[PDB]
């Protein structure tokens, strides 16, 4: 499974640019696809979502109108048409796989991203701790709090955990709170309830060093908690 | 067919070497399992509409 | 509904859309059950039209046919004969040169034909009967009389009359007004059986539509 | 050796008659009967455009797979009636479907004589054919996963088979039926399975040993359905002779007969409740009849299908019964 | 008593029409085996006749019992519009059913590959559009104690030809072609038992087409004969009240007889009513 974003580079403020992500090695047409950006030193921020078959499209309120997400299913390409590129549109843009059926694992695969540089009622997810220093072999718990209860009346709590490793794309660890992702070693655990959540690593390695992000998927303006960077 | 006949005879011999408990004991075991799990039987004892995921 | 529930419902709706499209494209297929007894000319007419079930797809004059060769199912038909309850026609193959052979081949063919005509799942299913190997039957009928198979024939010994008597014996198994047997005599070499199947299927559809209107 | 075989059968049936100390009908006279099961269709699963021949419940008691002759294998979110997957089969002539106890695989097969394993959870988002189990020379009438790597399949070649899914090989062949084998039921411990066939007999098979432990012969017609009691010490069959029979593995005898005078059509599917006191049999008269398994009394009738009820299943949590049928509709009852 | 006996007779007519048409619509809605393109047209005819029986026949029956239009004049215009619309739609539903049967009998390839419920909806929409095209001119531009359709001349040809004579011609032509095709099929199937069954099927074709076209004609042809002649007989043609009432109510009784012909005679409908 591959997702190769293309585009980026310097763009004058107020200009326009098209971001393309060439999907490869998976049934791209059956996946809802996202754009998630991350400013050169800030956390993750979901940009737009086009569902499978282009049926349903959402945008962040900071890009809505200026941005248009589209997908080319026969060519397996996901597009982001950017207009009036403000200085705050300077971020690495990750295209994200996402598939939604009962028990699916949304946000499981992320692309490698493209650096776009612009020349000179939302649920508030607040993982308040940051820059946590840890040692290999130790057990660390990463906290997360939500402005609204992520638990739904169906029993599902829509909290996601991601691992921004240094120089690497985010990787899903826990998709729906307490649900371990595939390929993630079962030392990570998902816990918490209601509005407060914790991600526990039973015995952290040097592989686990990185920035850990919350994400809510209850109401669609998906929001992240500023990453709790784990450092050796 | 000698082979089929001897296979049938051996299979029936294996059938014979079965320790058959009494059918009264078998029915007692079945009734005991039914009664010990009757509470854990949503179809036999319908759950309230709150506990029913199909409502 | 949650956002993920909304997207799951949307995926389900797309799945139903695809199922509807596929069922629409599938309801336009004429489903034919190719049925017969072994050495009968099933393979010959399949080769003309062109595991456990062999399915032959051929389009003839804007009409799509799904021919289901189930001859590899040497099991009880009644345990899967209901899977073909909704076929337009049963294509039944008979070797005309099977009255003088034993495995009686032709008596087995009559028994199979009767059990298929009077099958409950095929009460209103018409049959495209193929009397195959008519050249071999003609060769064998001037030497072998139609008395090895039928003792109560009491008729002539010519090719035409003997074959007509065989076809009559097969057609006598119908015992129903709502189905027809479209007997055709094939010589394993004429390139016409596709047209015969098409004509019989056309007639079946027309008669069914007439029946729906009270005109049949 | 025919005389020896007949003598062995006679002495085995004499041993069975020796154990007939008290019929199950007698013991449960002095126990309260279930009053009247009145279940109601909660969900109706629409989307199959042809005859539904098999359904299987997931072990999570929410997902169920269904098989129909339209060539589509549909996985249902029975809580929301959502369609999780629609699997297009290479051969539309499916007669059976199984859902893996893990939930990662579904199997199906039929007149193609192949058990096709489908990987539901692939790195790509599609459900693709994981394995095609060839080696049966008749149609597959049932299949049940032992686990992700082992599946037992019954066939119309009169033989059941145990398969290594990874190697696609018949680990074991279960020969001994003389007619088409129509159904399988794994014991809850999966160390042994029963199989009812068209010789009107149900044989108890040891999965590991690969040999028929016991043969049960009470039915008069072809056995279309079989299901273990929840404790694994008994099973119930369903045949074309419009009767269900409860056979005990340890007693090696038929304990109860579930037949009513007005019922003349065959039985397509049987299943038990979680406690096992209810035997839910699907009949050709278009409805499922619920039987008090300890008293052989029709607790209720699941009318609601407009064609032959071909398949039915009970969830592992026992909350719901889903009945498939030839009318192309799946109904969840509760 | 003349009020009472007429009221009971017309009320039983309306009640039977409502019951029959509603039962046909319910049979198609409930029974999923009765949801066919042909069955869609039959049930749309039932819906049209139900609209006739619930909108026109109560007001028409009051206008018959009281012998005068006691309601308003805007209500008179509404009555005429609904009457012409719904009766034209019923007649053209007969034509749509005939056309569907003709296509099913003479075009099996179209029946298998091209015939979809979209065509049933197109036919139903066409019948309702023709009903509107016949009933609207009186409201737009071709127009006491009596509520009568526009007794114009141009509109008389327009409303009798566009609603019955073109439908009658089309149904005659289509069912004549259908009769030719049915006879050809029966002769194709044409030892004595086979020919006896062929004669029986020909008798069935004759009797079925007789029921269809004879009921259509007996119900509506008197009405459109009177409706084409009287707007041209200034004084040479006087209509007796009893006779003209019988003609009008024969036309209305067509909506009672349509479910019988097309549904209550259909074997599938009978089986579905049994299932209900
Ligand atoms: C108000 C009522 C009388 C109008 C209905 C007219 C009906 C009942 C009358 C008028 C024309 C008649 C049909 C005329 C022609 C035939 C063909 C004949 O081979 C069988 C009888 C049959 C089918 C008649 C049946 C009854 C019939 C259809
Ligand atoms: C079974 C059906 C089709 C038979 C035909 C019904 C129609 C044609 C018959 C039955 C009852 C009849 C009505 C009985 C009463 C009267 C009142 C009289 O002052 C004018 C005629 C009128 C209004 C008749 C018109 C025709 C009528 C409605
Ligand atoms: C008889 C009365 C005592 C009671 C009564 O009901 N009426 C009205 C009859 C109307 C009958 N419509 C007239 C308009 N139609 C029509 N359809 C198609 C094309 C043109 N025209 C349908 C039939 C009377 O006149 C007096």
């Amino acid at each position: 499974v591959q997702l190769v974003e293309s585009g980026g580079g310097l763009v004058q403020p107020g200009g326009s640019r098209k971001l393309s992500c060439s999907a490869s090695g998976f049934a791209f047409s059956s996946f809802g696809m996202h754009w998630v950006r991350q400013a050169p030193e800030k956390g993750l921020e979901w940009v737009a979502y086009i569902s499978s078959g282009s049926g349903t499209i959402y945008y962040a309120d900071t890009v809505k109108g200026r941005f248009t997400i589209s997908r080319d299913d026969p060519k397996n390409t996901l597009f982001l048409q950017m207009t009036s590129l403000r200085s705050e549109d300077t971020a690495m843009y990750y295209c994200v796989r996402s598939i939604y059926y009962y028990g699916s694992s949304p946000f499981d695969f992320w692309g490698q991203g493209t650096t776009l540089t612009v020349s000179s009622s939302d649920i508030v997810m607040t993982q308040a701790t940051s820059s946590v220093p840890v040692t290999p072999g130790e057990s660390v718990s990463i906290s997360c709090r939500s402005s609204k209860s992520l638990l739904h009346s169906n029993g599902n709590t829509y909290l996601y955990w991601f691992l921004q490793r240094p120089g690497q794309s985010p990787q899903l660890l826990i998709y729906r709170m307490s649900n371990l992702a595939s390929g993630v070693p079962d030392r990570f655990s998902g816990s918490g309830s209601g509005t407060a959540f914790t991600l526990t690593i039973s015995r952290l390695e040097a592989e686990d060093v990185g920035v850990y992000y919350c994400m809510q998927h209850l109401e669609y303006p998906l929001t992240f908690g500023a990453g709790t960077k784990l450092e050796l | 067919s000698i082979a089929q006949a001897r296979k049938l005879v051996e299979q029936l011999k294996m059938e014979a070497n079965i320790d058959r408990i009494k059918v009264s004991k078998a029915a007692a075991d079945l009734m005991a399992y039914c009664e010990a799990h009757a509470k854990e039987d949503p179809l036999l004892t319908p759950v309230p509409a709150s506990e029913n995921p199909f409502r | 509904l949650s956002a993920e529930e909304r997207a799951a419902l949307e995926r389900s709706k797309a799945i139903e859309k695809n199922l509807k499209e596929d069922g629409i494209s599938a309801a336009k297929d004429v489903k034919l059950l190719l049925l017969g007894a072994g050495e009968s000319g099933k393979n010959t007419i399949v080769k003309q039209m062109k595991t456990g079930i062999v399915e032959t797809h051929f389009t003839f004059k804007n009409l799509h046919f799904r021919l289901f060769d189930v001859g590899a199912q040497r099991s009880e038909r009644k345990k899967w004969i209901h899977c073909f309850e909704d076929v337009t026609a049963i294509i039944f193959c008979v070797a005309l040169s099977g009255y003088d052979q034993v495995l009686n081949r032709m008596h087995a063919s009559l028994k199979l034909f009767d059990s298929i005509c009077n099958n409950k799942f095929f009460i209103d299913t018409s049959i495209i009967l193929f009397l195959n190997k008519k050249d071999l039957f003609g060769e064998k009928i001037k030497k072998s009389p139609l008395t090895i198979c039928f003792p109560e024939y009491t008729g002539p010994n010519t090719y035409e009359d003997a074959a007509a008597y065989i076809q009559a014996q097969f057609e006598s198994k119908n015992r129903s007004p709502n189905k027809e047997i479209y007997c055709h005599m094939t010589c394993s070499t004429d390139t016409n059986n596709i047209q015969v199947v098409f004509d019989a299927v056309t007639d079946i559809i027309i008669a069914n539509n007439l029946r729906g209107c009270g005109l049949y | 050796l025919r005389q020896e075989a007949e003598q062995l059968k006679n002495q085995i049936r004499d041993a069975r008659k020796a154990c007939a100390d008290a019929t199950l009908s007698q013991i449960t006279n002095n126990i309260d009967p279930v009053g009247r099961i009145q279940m109601r269709t909660r969900r109706t699963l629409r989307g199959h455009l042809a005859k539904i021949y098999a359904m299987h419940w997931g072990t999570d008691s929410r997902l169920l797979v269904s098989a129909s002759q339209d060539g589509k294998l549909i996985i249902w979110d029975s809580y929301t009636t959502n369609k999780v997957h629609a699997i297009p089969l290479r051969s539309s002539w499916v007669m059976t479907c199984a859902y893996a106890p893990s939930g990662n695989y579904v199997a199906c097969g039929g007149l193609d004589n192949i058990c096709s394993i489908y990987n539901l959870k692939t790195r790509e988002g599609n459900v693709r054919v994981s394995r095609e189990l060839a080696g049966h020379t008749g149609y597959l009438s049932c299949c049940r996963f032992l686990d992700d790597n082992q599946i037992v399949t019954s066939s119309g070649d009169t033989t059941c088979a145990l398969w290594d899914i990874e190697t696609g090989q018949q680990t074991t062949t279960f020969t001994g039926h003389t007619g088409d084998v129509m159904s399988l039921s794994l014991a809850p411990d999966t160390r042994l399975f029963v199989s009812g066939a068209c010789d009107a007999s149900a044989k108890l098979w040891d999965v590991r040993e690969g040999m028929c432990r016991q043969t049960f012969t009470g039915h008069e017609s072809d056995i279309n359905a079989i299901c273990f009691f929840p404790n694994g010490n008994a099973f119930a069959t369903g045949s074309d002779d419009a009767t269900c029979r409860l056979f005990d593995l340890r007693a090696d005898q038929e304990l109860m007969t579930y037949s009513h005078d007005n019922i003349i059509c065959g039985i397509t599917s049987v299943s038990f409740s979680k406690s096992g006191r209810l035997l839910l049999a699907g009949y050709d008269d278009f409805n499922c009849n619920v039987w008090d398994a300890l008293k052989a009394d029709r607790a209720g009738v699941l009318a609601g299908h407009d064609n032959r009820v071909s398949c039915l299943g009970v969830t592992d949590d026992g909350m719901a019964v889903a009945t498939g049928s030839w009318d192309s509709f799946l109904k969840i009852w509760n | 008593s003349y009020q009472v006996i007429t009221s009971l007779l017309l009320g039983t007519l309306i009640f039977c029409a409502v019951l029959g048409n509603a039962c046909v619509v319910a049979a198609i809605a409930l029974e999923r085996s009765l949801q066919n393109v042909a069955n869609y047209l039959i049930g749309s005819l039932a819906v049209t006749d139900l609209m006739v029986s619930v909108l026109v026949l109560p007001m028409a029956a009051l206008y018959q019992v009281l012998n005068k239009w006691t309601l308003g004049q805007v209500t008179c215009d509404l009555f005429i519009a609904l009457d012409v619309l719904c009766c034209t739609s019923s007649i053209w539903h007969l034509c749509a059913i005939a056309l569907d049967r003709y296509w099913a009998i003479t075009d099996p390839i179209d029946y298998v590959n091209k015939r979809t419920p979209r065509r049933a909806a197109a036919l139903i929409s066409l019948t309702w559009l023709i009903g509107f095209l016949i009933s609207i001119p009186p409201m737009l531009g071709w127009r006491p104690d009596a509520c009568t359709i526009s007794k114009d001349h141009g509109y008389t040809i327009y409303s009798t030809f566009g609603a019955f004579y073109i439908p009658l011609l089309l149904m005659l032509v289509l069912y004549g072609r259908i009769f030719r095709a049915a006879r050809f099929r029966i002769r194709k199937t044409v030892a004595e038992a086979k020919r006896k069954m062929a004669l029986a099927r020909e008798r069935k074709t004759v009797k079925t087409l007789g029921i269809i076209m004879g009921t259509f004609i007996l119900c509506w042809l008197p009405f459109f004969i009177v409706a084409l002649v009287l707007p041209f007989c200034e004084s040479s043609c006087h209509m007796p009240t009893l006779l003209g009432a019988i003609i009008n109510w024969l036309g209305y009784s067509n909506s009672l007889l349509n479910p019988v012909i097309y549904a209550y005679f259909n074997k599938d409908f009978q089986n579905a009513f049994k299932k209900i």
